Formats: C-alpha cells, structure tokens, sequence
C-alpha cells in the first residue's frame, strides 16, 4: 500500500492544469502532443467512467483505484501487508509490545507477559524495542 | 548481574491500555495458527 | 542504440549499448490490463526521464515528435567523446603552448 | 599522511571514544549497504572495530 | 561462512582509479556472525557478492 506513494510525480506531470483535477484543454494538449486523434466522446465517455464524481474532473482515487486493479500484488505479499494492516491499529507501520497485547487479547491467544516480551526479543534484531517490516517477514520465512 | 534481565511495564503504556479497552482478529486464522507455534515451541 | 569502444592497442574490446523507453508516444499495445485507459497511464508513468526537462516543452506545444526525437538521440550521440580514453591508461597531456615549470 | 599515525592516534582513545571513531570512519559502509540495515549497536561495533 | 574452507583466487583484480577499500579478514568476521547468531541469520539472507 506505501509502493503508491511514488505516483505523486506521475499525476502532477499528468495534470497540467494546475487546477488539482484533470482539464479539458490539457487532456487536448497531451493529446495533441502525442499525436493520435480518436474520438472525442471515447475520451468524454474513458473520462466521465475512469473520475468517480463524473463531472468532468478527475481526482487521486480514480488513479487510485485503476492502478490498485491493474496492479495484481503477489499472494504473499497481500496476505502480510493485510496482516500488517490489521495488527498495526495506529496505521503508522509499527508495532508495539502494547499493541502486540491488545491484539493477542482480541484474538484470545492470550500469552503470559513474560511469553510476550520473549517473543518479541525473537522478532527484534537491533534491540531498542521496535519491530519492523523485515524483522516479522525473517520470521515469517522460517 | 548483567546476563540476567528483568522484564517489567510502564504506567504510561497501562495507563493508554486502560484508556483503550474502554472504548472496545475473529477472521485471523493464519496467524492465530502462528501464535499458537510460536507458544508450542516456547513451551 | 549501440556504441563500440576501440582501445590504445588499436582493437575493439568493449561494446556500448544504451537505452531509452518511448512507451507513452508510440502505438498503444496490451496484452492483459484491467482497463484501456489503466494501461496507458500505467505506460506514461514510466515515462518520467522523457516528460522531463529533456522534453518539457510538449505539453505546451503540438507536433513535437518531430523534435523529440533529435532531442532524445543527441545526448546517445555524445557517448563519442567519452569513447576517446578508449579503456586506457590516458596520461594528462599538457594543453598546448604552456610548457611545464620544472 | 604527514607525521601522524593512525594506529598510534586511536590507541592514544579508550575503548568507547575508540568504538565511536571506528564507527565514524566507516559509517558510510553501514548506512549505504542495505544488508547492515539489520544492525545492532553491539555487533555494529564489534565488527567497526575490525574494519 | 558457509564454505568453512580457504580457496584459490581464480582471476586477478587491478585498480583503475583512485580507490578507498574497507577489508575485513575472514576470522573475525566469523567469530563475531557466530557470536551474533540473531544477526548472521539475516546477514546470510541479504548480503549478495557481486563477484
């Protein structure tokens, strides 16, 4: 979900307009600089389906959501970037002792804190106290 | 002793648990399945 | 577009190809995408090193392949001058008309 | 080099000041390659002690 | 690490420019991944030679 992040320059570049949504007249400047001429409805038509609010102006989600769909991620990585999402309640990628507790309360897999602070030693590997990425997809792997 | 370490809590993190289960995972399984290896090879 | 590199022996010993990507101004071709409009934008995205400053000036104008291009291929045609070592031990020569204090 | 030696300006530091130079002199190393991404500071500078 | 054995240097290296080299000997390195088993795990897993 973070790899989207490097699209930002891709939309400013596309949007020329300036206006925060994608304008007629530089649709037909890119179109014109490009070269090919199709049809003006098929643009009218491939943009009113493409922008999700339809009036003629195109936002980040309707980027958003083609990409999503066209992307087609790997079984693994969806299924650990769900479980990441999912054990991470703040959403701001890191993990936690406390946060390891309260989702082991909610699961019902309660573990004695003891358990708890052992396992997490097992998954830190810089010992600060801090959980990343790399360090649960090492332990994953075995 | 330095090889020997205790393990502890801070009222700060108790305290923000405390405030969280007052304002309170059934699809898990997979990783439900990984916490209970995890605790089997502990044990 | 390729570039071979001679050598201070008088002989040929390392080649030089480089590489560019023209994506988003040729024919659209797809083979398995959700949406049309979703491989074109996926297409211009890589585009970046194009739509920059090397040619900034297409979206403000039209017909620019005609330039684009030359744009493009003149900066592959400089690669002569860094083939000049030609892979060997160049020794700074002094420039001309400066004679050494020593 | 002049007339300075390396060796004899790091013996001259004890132990934690040497660690620290040793780190230092060869951060770029650590911070550049992803696989000492995964460091700790004990055996960042156990090993900084060798390089 | 995993070879455990010495070996024969099958090609020569030569410098071109002006270059700054970080060395490490073989049996420190070892001691200390062997030490820091936690680290060597993923030391393994992430360090590729480029020859």
């Amino acid at each position: 979900e973070e790899q989207i992040a490097e699209f930002k320059e891709a939309f400013s570049l596309f949007d020329k307009d300036g206006d925060g949504t994608i304008t007629t007249k530089e649709l037909g400047t890119v179109m014109r600089s490009l070269g090919q001429n199709p049809t003006e409805a098929e643009l009218q038509d491939m943009i009113n389906e493409v922008d999700a609010d339809g009036n003629g102006t195109i936002d980040f989600p309707e980027f958003l959501t083609m990409m999503a769909r066209k992307m087609k991620d790997t079984d693994s990585e969806e299924e650990i970037r769900e479980a990441f999402r999912v054990f991470d309640k703040d959403g701001n990628g890191y993990i936690s002792a406390a946060e390891l507790r309260h989702v082991m309360t909610n699961l019902g897999e309660k573990l004695t804190d003891e358990e708890v602070d052992e396992m997490i030693r097992e998954a830190d590997i810089d010992g600060d106290g801090q959980v990343n990425y790399e360090e649960f997809v090492q332990m994953m792997t075995a | 002793n330095l090889r020997k370490r205790i393990v502890f809590r801070k009222i700060s993190d108790v305290k923000r648990e405390e405030e969280e289960r007052m304002k309170r995972l059934p699809p898990d399984h997979p990783v439900r399945r990984l916490f209970q290896r995890f605790r089997q090879q502990k044990e | 577009k390729i570039a071979p590199i001679r050598n201070e022996q008088d002989k040929v010993v390392l080649f030089l190809c480089t590489f560019s990507d023209i994506t988003a101004f040729k024919q659209p071709i797809e083979d398995d995408s959700c949406k049309g409009w979703g491989k074109f934008a996926r297409l211009t995205r890589a585009l970046t090193s194009s739509r920059g400053v090397l040619q900034q000036l297409a979206p403000s104008v039209q017909k620019g392949e005609n330039v684009h291009k030359h744009s493009r291929l003149a900066e592959v045609l400089q690669l002569g001058s860094d083939i000049l070592p030609q892979y060997k031990q160049e020794a700074p020569k002094t420039p001309p008309h400066i004679i050494l204090h020593y | 080099s002049r007339g300075i030696d390396t060796e004899k300006v790091l013996q001259i530091c004890p132990k934690d000041m040497r660690a620290d130079i040793c780190v230092h002199l060869n951060r770029k190393v650590f911070k550049e390659h992803p696989a000492f991404r995964l460091a700790s500071d004990g055996c960042l500078r156990a090993l900084a002690m060798e390089f | 690490w995993k070879e455990a054995t010495l070996a024969q240097s099958c090609a020569n290296v030569r410098a071109l420019t002006y270059c700054d080299l970080h060395v490490i000997k073989r049996d420190a390195l070892q001691k200390v991944l062997e030490f820091y088993t936690a680290f060597s795990h993923s030391f393994s897993r992430n360090l590729i030679l480029t020859y």
